């Protein structure tokens, strides 16, 4: 019943089957957009899909077996990193566009409706440039997407006493095996030792700069909120409050 | 920090 | 006369050689630490070390093939991760404190003497527990400073025609260098192909944290300078300012 | 921009 007794094809069937569900904007809305429709919209669906969130996170191999004051740490921090990288990879079929959802398909133009969001789109972007110009397969990016999860907050945890020292363990174990798992899927497409250490560089190298975007588009929805502009779920609230606590 | 540590621990 | 003919053994070599001067913080402080003073002796030592920092840069195999225009880029991106990293390798060895120079190991408490300071302290000091704990060599600190001057920037220049692409794949070349030297550094230690990319997964993930930890530290710095609390150099605020443009 | 664009020119 362990996470650390998994094959690498048993991982990569757990993390497919933990994906959530495909979420559609909400339907119909009015032209063009206002600084606040735009931010209403995006907002509202980020709210949704971290519900959903949860859900998937639970899923995730070894996460469940964390404390629930862990789970909580890991899911705050690596929030925004989550709901960015699944953007990313949605949009890589969509050149010079990000795909929120499958009816709500936005271009850099429309990122200008919102103050200092053509920045963070531009980034999004680049990130997708990047995925496609890798051809990153879906089996991959649900490696890396766990690795966000279990990752980000890993070094942020208090002292707990021995008990931290135990599931910050857990943790790095758990990761250990999602690296074997890109590592065989890497082998198996055909790819030299050395194709395949390049290739897992590349891509953890990529989670630095998914960091920084979270980051930044942190302080963008803190900003937003701030101005009055934007009605937030407490979900959503407190995932934000959690990089300013 | 209720409403996600609430929401993680139900099934 | 290329970064990319270089033997592991001789970008190790090239890269031990680049390492800038070691300095001490500036002769005999009164005591205690003001939030001024303690500011003032850090962005000192700060200012000094990013001169000295661009002639490290130049030394770095396959920096100086980029046009002036990329290396102000990734300098201008990297530079805080890069004192930071520098910072973490110096304190492992001084548990619960940060080594800022020889004449300068401060403790956590020390740290309360500028508003918002220890929450910045604690992460730096985790990645030095994290760092001990790896028991990170002299060899791999070397390539993952590196890594970060090259990586840091990379998704974040405009498109400057094809020129920016073949930038892009000359930096990305370089990188998949360094990935070739961290892995040969290892099998020569005595891992194991497994341990290898399992370790190598380890230290990039490193990465995310100090990009975040520089994302932190560029806040901490800009509310610092705000409050008029501290005089800067040209050098410090630009590279600050970059990241406010 | 200058400082560090002249600072990375000289040798
Ligand atoms: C957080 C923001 C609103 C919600 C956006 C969203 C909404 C849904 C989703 O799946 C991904 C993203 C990524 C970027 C987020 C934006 C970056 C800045 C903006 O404030
Ligand atoms: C940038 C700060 C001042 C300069 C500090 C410094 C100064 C010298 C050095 O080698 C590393 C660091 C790391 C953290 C930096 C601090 C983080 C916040 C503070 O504002």
């Amino acid at each position: 019943s362990l996470a650390l007794s998994l094959t690498a094809d048993q991982m990569v069937s757990a993390l497919l089957d933990a994906e959530p569900p495909i979420l559609y904007s909400e339907y119909d809305p009015t032209r063009p957009f206002s600084e606040a429709s735009m931010m209403g919209l995006l907002t509202n669906l980020a709210d949704r899909e971290l519900v959903h969130m949860i859900n998937w996170a639970k899923r995730v191999p070894g996460f469940v077996d964390l404390t629930l004051h862990d789970q909580v740490h890991l899911l705050e921090c690596a929030w925004l990193e989550i709901l960015m990288i699944g953007l990313v990879w949605r949009s890589m079929e969509h050149p010079g566009k990000l795909l929120f959802a499958p009816n709500l398909l936005l271009d850099r133009n429309q990122g200008k409706c919102v103050e200092g969001m053509v920045e963070i789109f531009d980034m999004l972007l680049a990130t997708s440039s990047r995925f496609r110009m890798m051809n990153l397969q879906g089996e991959e990016f649900v490696c890396l997407k766990s690795i966000i999860l279990l990752n980000s907050g890993v070094y942020t945890f208090l002292s707990s006493t021995l008990k931290s020292l135990e599931e910050k363990d857990h943790i790095h174990r758990v990761l250990d095996k999602i690296t074997d798992t890109l590592i065989h899927l890497m082998a198996k497409a055909g790819l030299t030792l050395q194709q395949q250490h390049q290739r897992l560089a590349q891509l953890l190298l990529i989670l630095s700069h998914i960091r920084h975007m979270s980051n930044k588009g942190m302080e963008h929805l803190y900003s937003m909120k701030c101005k009055n502009v934007v009605p937030l779920y407490d979900l959503l609230l407190e995932m934000l409050d959690a990089h300013r606590l | 920090h209720k409403l996600l540590h609430q929401l993680l621990q139900d099934s």
